[PDB]
């Protein structure tokens, strides 16, 4: 009967959170209570810098392979054929 | 500011030595009641709360029980346990328990605060990206094909001007015309889409949540922090107020005051003021309402009052029980309340020592118009 | 621009932060991190890409960013392309009237900066992730200056090559 | 065109209770207190002097205050400050730009 | 001159459009008279006791 | 069940394209190729000052549409009623 008394007043509700949580030291329950705004770091935005240097790598490469081509779609009779294979596929 | 000695206290002696709120109050009592007074400081230093089982409340009340003093014009809480041993008059101030903490130090002004939503590394690496793209857009656009390479308007200095026009979003009259030149201009357009919109989005974020706040500004917030410990004055009625606790959040406060590592109590309230300043945001101190606003008006303004009063108690002029002197003094409290003197004496010591000058009522509004001091850097 | 980088590769005051020196301020770098303001002072330790509480397992993003950082392949390629650019400048005097080594030089000086600019980023991005109030010293500003000086050489290498084929024109 | 002066616990009781169409501005011009009154020299004066201090220290007067001013009247604005909602523009919001 | 005025534009416009939704939907009270000193200096209203 | 914490997740290299899902980035590029081929096909319908007045080839119409999408407009504008739609 004494357990059925204590469960109805809420003592076991009061005892369980006191020993588990309050004696415990982890403050993850109130770490999310506050939120902040920070500056963008370079670790956050570096893929755009990676595409840019990758874009400059492609830009210098195409200007070089076209230049060696000049130093040293096409032919209408076959572009009808590429259209037919294109229309079929 | 109740009773504190003059600056020339070592020169003067007698009743002219002491000044303060109660000294001005003691002058006004005898002016209306018709006696002559003599000020005697207690040798204790504690207000005189419950005795250590000895029962002679050690402090002011022990001087009132012993018959050594006639009246107590002093900051002394009218509570139940003091009423049974001595007499009180009607209260002359109203005050409550209040949590006093450190300033958050989240102010953070700036002159170049427009460069803030991106880091210093990015504003560096933008300039390195700006120069690096501008020379690649040049080196692409000027090879061997009047001359057919002269048809392009892309010199290096036009390439410096094109990359700035794409980054500043304004656009340029020139635009690349070759397939190799549209790759370098195309990727830089993708660069300035993300980087500028990262600026315009975060500058909206730094112009909505720029504020100073304290995370523990409520009663229940201070109850749940083992990181921010809390204690109060030893041998006071505030300490006695938590000994007889009733409410569940007040019982929760009494748990941490017992299991305190180390002992959170101080001998004098100013020692608790000095303990919060040495703790630098990791300890709180619960003292009175009228005491807390006096700390705000003193140097170096590094405290703040959070939350409303926990209760509503008061201070009263006290006589020992059964004293004939004290019944017109009860009328003398009601006189100085009626002719505004208790207001005016409170208007005396709380106005003239306002060296802090903040008067921080605060602005809870979030829609604040931009001052010129926010964006004065771009005008420079 | 070659001498600025080969100093900055060799010297080791790239980063000033709170860190350990034997396993509080540090003379950190790409390879050898050192220490100042301590009982130890200058007892330089070769830095390691530690897994102990880094807790990365099959993280292809995190592993490749740190393996490039532990190799420092982009600042080293910023040296190798920059010396071969200088070899083309030395091969402009000798083997002259070829006129295409001047084009060939300006490619290597510009691509040395492209090797430099992403070498800046893989140094900074691998760094953060605390080290509060960190400082970048002046070794990092040598490679920052080694970026800009190497570009203006690749600028002026092209503008000479402009005058070479306007002479052929 | 009419600004009325009364006591503080009246004005809070008016503003909390519906239709809640007045506003309490400023502070207290003169601070005073309601007191339970007994005849002079009564034997029923001194336990009355002790009984108010019983209820104030234990927290009954605080518990009586939080009970009665919440129970009768609740204008909805006093607890609606936490709720934030978004809405569309109206033409009344941007009308001078058209002007 | 054009390059710096563009950098002036990019800051002032982005500081303008940062919270433009809230300044068109302010929903603030006017608070005409308060604290009994503005009551001392504005006597168009009538008092009552 | 007990596990060890994730301890956090870093935002990735390509986290800039997280505000739109990967269905949208497919459909934007499909809208990009769709507009560019149409804008070429609209302006070239065989009316030298004939057929050569418009600058909009297929490679220019790729460059106008990517120009209009990246918020930096180009020099060429359609200059025809069906083209300007
Ligand atoms: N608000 S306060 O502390 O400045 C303050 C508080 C109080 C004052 C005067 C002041 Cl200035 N006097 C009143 C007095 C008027 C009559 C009612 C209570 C006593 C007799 N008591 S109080 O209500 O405790
Ligand atoms: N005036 C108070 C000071 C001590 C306290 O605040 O508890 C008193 O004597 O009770």
């Amino acid at each position: 009967l004494a357990v059925l008394k204590l469960s109805e007043q809420g003592v076991l509700d009061k005892l369980k959170n006191k020993w588990w949580y309050d004696k415990g030291e982890c403050g993850a329950k109130d770490s999310g209570s506050k939120e902040k705004t920070s500056a963008l770091s370079l670790s956050n935005v570096a893929g755009v810098f990676y595409i840019l240097v990758g874009g400059l790598g492609l830009a210098m490469l195409v200007a070089l392979i076209e230049f060696c081509y000049k130093s040293r779609l096409f032919d209408r009779g076959v572009q009808m054929l590429l259209t037919t294979v294109g229309a079929f596929a | 500011p109740y009773v504190m000695m003059k600056k020339n206290h070592e020169m003067l002696e007698g009743n002219e030595r002491y000044e303060g709120y109660c000294v001005d109050l003691a002058a006004e009592i005898a002016k209306h009641c018709g006696f002559k007074y003599k000020l005697t400081i207690v040798g204790d230093g504690k207000y005189g709360a419950r005795d250590a089982d000895t029962k002679i409340w050690n402090g002011m009340v022990g001087e009132l029980v012993y018959g050594k003093a006639d009246i107590a014009i002093a900051p002394l809480t009218i509570t139940l346990v003091r009423e049974e041993v001595i007499d009180f008059s009607k209260p002359f101030m109203s005050l409550g328990i209040s949590i006093m903490i450190k300033k958050p130090q989240k102010s953070k002004p700036g002159v170049f605060s427009f460069l803030d939503p991106l880091a210093y590394e990015i504003w560096m690496c933008i300039v390195f990206a700006y120069i690096g793209v501008s020379v690649v857009l040049f080196l692409v656009s000027r090879f061997s094909p009047q001359s057919s390479e002269s048809t392009n308007e892309f010199g290096i200095f036009n390439s410096l001007w094109f990359s700035l026009g794409a980054f500043m979003q304004q656009g340029c009259d020139i635009s690349p015309r070759s397939l190799s030149g549209r790759i370098v201009g195309g990727v830089w357009w993708f660069f300035t889409l993300i980087i500028i919109s990262s600026y315009t989005a975060n500058l909206a974020a730094f112009l909505t949540v720029e504020r100073m706040v304290s995370p523990i500004e409520s009663a229940e917030d201070l109850s749940k922090q083992t990181e921010i410990a809390y204690g109060t004055l030893d041998s006071g009625s505030t300490k006695e107020f938590f000994r007889r606790s009733k409410i569940a959040v007040f019982d929760k406060m009494w748990t941490y005051m017992r299991s305190a590592e180390p002992s959170v109590f101080v001998r004098t309230t100013a020692e608790g003021v000095a303990r919060v300043r040495k703790s630098k945001g990791k300890y709180a101190y619960l003292l009175e309402s009228t005491m807390n606003e006096y700390i705000e008006q003193r140097k170096p303004c590094d405290t703040m009052k959070v939350g409303g009063n926990l209760d509503s108690k008061g201070y009263g002029i006290a006589t020992p029980k059964g004293s004939s002197l004290g019944t017109p003094v009860n009328l003398a409290v009601l006189k100085l309340s009626e002719q505004g003197v208790l207001d005016k004496l409170k208007n005396k010591w709380w106005y003239d020592k306002g060296e802090c000058g903040a008067k921080d009522s605060g602005s809870k509004e979030k829609t604040s118009a931009l001052s010129l001091s926010n964006v004065a850097g771009v005008f420079y | 621009a070659f001498s600025l980088m080969t100093i900055a590769v060799g010297t080791d005051y790239w980063l000033y932060s709170r860190g350990v020196c034997k396993t509080v301020m540090t003379h950190s770098g790409l390879w050898r991190t050192c220490c100042l303001e301590g009982n130890f002072k200058g007892l330089c330790k070769q830095i390691d890409h530690f897994p102990e509480d880094a807790d990365y397992e099959a993280d292809t993003a995190e592993y490749f960013l740190r393996a490039v950082r532990a190799s420092s392949i982009f600042p080293i390629l910023s040296v190798i392309l920059l010396f071969m650019g200088g070899l083309c400048i030395a091969a402009s005097e000798f083997y002259k009237t070829r006129h295409n080594i001047i084009l060939s030089a300006g490619i290597f000086f510009v691509s040395a900066g492209l090797s430099n600019i992403i070498g800046i980023i893989v140094y900074i991005s691998a760094n953060a992730g605390k080290k509060n109030s960190y400082s970048y010293g002046w070794s990092f500003y040598f490679g920052a200056l080694s970026f800009i000086i190497a570009e203006m050489v690749g600028v002026l290498a092209v503008h000479m090559f402009i005058d070479r084929h306007k002479q052929l024109t």
